[PDB]
């Protein structure tokens, strides 16, 4: 019905400018306020501001006034959020949402939401991962350590997708170097270690990196 | 100018249980309080508006009550699709809308102790000057767990990082991976590398260890 669709993930350096977008469809874009909401890594929701697309009337939260600009191009049903000079602390997920408000208040929940735009701001530069084995030795465990990459994301599969049961691919951690690292493990019958081949397939599209790593007892 | 405080940071319940989440405002907000549901990585979803009105399409097991400063959200009989994080949000302020900090509703099951595995650094990684030692805690419940790295019985601190999976949709357990990072020089100076795990499903801590250089 009503839909808000946002632009894709962004990876930037401190000091760079950035503008992200929010496209509305299935309703009168100039008849409803649009809000922007921030969600930093592992934290809750913060309201940033609102715009009325008919005349670009805006309100900003005091915490965000003068830090961002909200705008709209009503001819293409799109709202925007912009920074002139990014900081690493701007790394967060950003949502747009429709305010279901007629007049002033009377209610004003956010009834339709965009899918979110991931924004990563870092001094780090693009780098593909090194993949190291987590060698095994009832039930044994093995895996792959996917270390020192930037930016997110990495995708990991096992035996080209044929092995899914018992796989845990962990959320990445951000190291003090500014590079990410994650591990992917799987538990298997101890009896299979001699006969069954286990290969982790690691893809990091930002760096054009594809790796197949066979893991076996040492 | 209006601070929202959500009361249980986390709630453990089973399918079929009654759940009540609380939200308190630092100033009166009449009935202008909304509730949202969010699952990991997914977009928030409106459930209740104006304190007690059910959003169209939301199942009737969701209800809300309250006026002024105290508000509750109630799920009368939890379903598997209801485990998520819930946020309240006041729309009364004419300075800034604001959210509560969230309540995570996770699945309560029987206590399960972790299965523990330790992995030495690979020869390939050592060639480049760094050693990563990894400890895996697999399929445990509840999520609270403590990893203590020991190097020749010296307790390590500040040189590890860990990650925890989201609760498994089938067996409702968690898994955890911890990485200890040392320089090659430091790694080759010590002998015994130990991962000691404390968890309420274990009557006493479990330690997995290896001796550097031994098969």
């Amino acid at each position: 019905e009503v839909q808000l669709v946002q632009s894709g993930a962004e990876v930037k350096k401190p000091g760079e400018s950035l503008k992200i977008s929010c496209r509305g469809s299935g309703y009168s874009f100039t008849s409803y306020w649009i809000g922007w909401v921030r969600q930093m890594p592992g934290k809750g929701l913060e309201w940033m501001g609102i715009i009325y697309p008919a005349d670009s009337d805006t309100r900003y939260s005091p915490s965000f006034q003068g830090q961002v600009t909200i705008s709209a191009d009503k001819s293409i049903n799109t709202a925007y959020l912009q920074w002139s000079s990014l900081k690493a602390s701007d790394t967060a997920m950003y949502y747009c949402a429709r305010l279901r408000m007629i007049g002033f208040d009377k209610n004003a929940p956010l009834d339709y939401w965009g899918q979110g735009t991931l924004v990563t701001v870092s001094s780090a530069s693009t780098k593909g991962p090194s993949v190291f084995p987590l060698a095994p030795s009832g039930t044994a465990a093995l895996g792959c350590l996917v270390k020192d990459y930037f930016p997110e994301p990495v995708t990991v599969s096992w035996n080209s997708g044929a092995l899914t049961s018992g796989v845990h691919t962990f959320p990445a951690v951000l190291q003090s170097s500014g590079l990410y690292s994650l591990s992917s493990v799987v538990t298997v019958p101890s009896s299979s270690l001699g006969t069954q081949t286990y290969i982790c397939n690691v893809n990091h599209k930002p760096s054009n990196t594809k790796v197949d790593k066979k893991v076996e007892p040492k | 100018d209006i601070q929202m405080t959500q009361s249980p940071s986390s709630l453990s319940a089973s399918v079929g249980d009654r759940v009540t989440i609380t939200c308190r405002a630092s100033q009166s907000i009449s009935s202008y309080l909304n509730w949202y549901q969010q699952k990991p990585g997914k977009t928030p979803k409106l459930l209740i508006y104006a304190a007690s009105s059910l959003q169209s399409g939301v199942p009737s097991r969701f209800s809300g009550s309250g006026s002024g400063t105290d508000f509750t959200l109630t799920i009368s009989s939890l379903q598997p699709e209801d485990f998520a994080t819930y946020y309240c949000q006041q729309s009364y302020s004419n300075l800034m809308y604001s959210f509560g900090q969230g309540t995570k509703v996770e699945i309560k099951r029987t206590v399960a102790a972790p299965s523990v595995f330790i992995f030495p650094p690979s020869d390939e990684q050592l060639k480049s000057g760094t050693a990563s030692v990894v400890c895996l805690l697999n399929n445990f419940y509840p999520r609270e767990a403590k990893v203590q790295w020991k190097v020749d019985n010296a307790l390590q601190s500040g040189n590890s990082q860990e990650s925890v999976t989201e609760q498994d949709s089938k067996d409702s357990t968690y898994s955890l991976s911890s990485t200890l990072t040392l320089s090659k020089a430091d790694y080759e100076k010590h002998k015994v590398y130990a991962c000691e795990v404390t968890h309420q499903g274990l009557s006493s801590p479990v330690t997995k260890s290896f001796n550097r250089g031994e098969c």
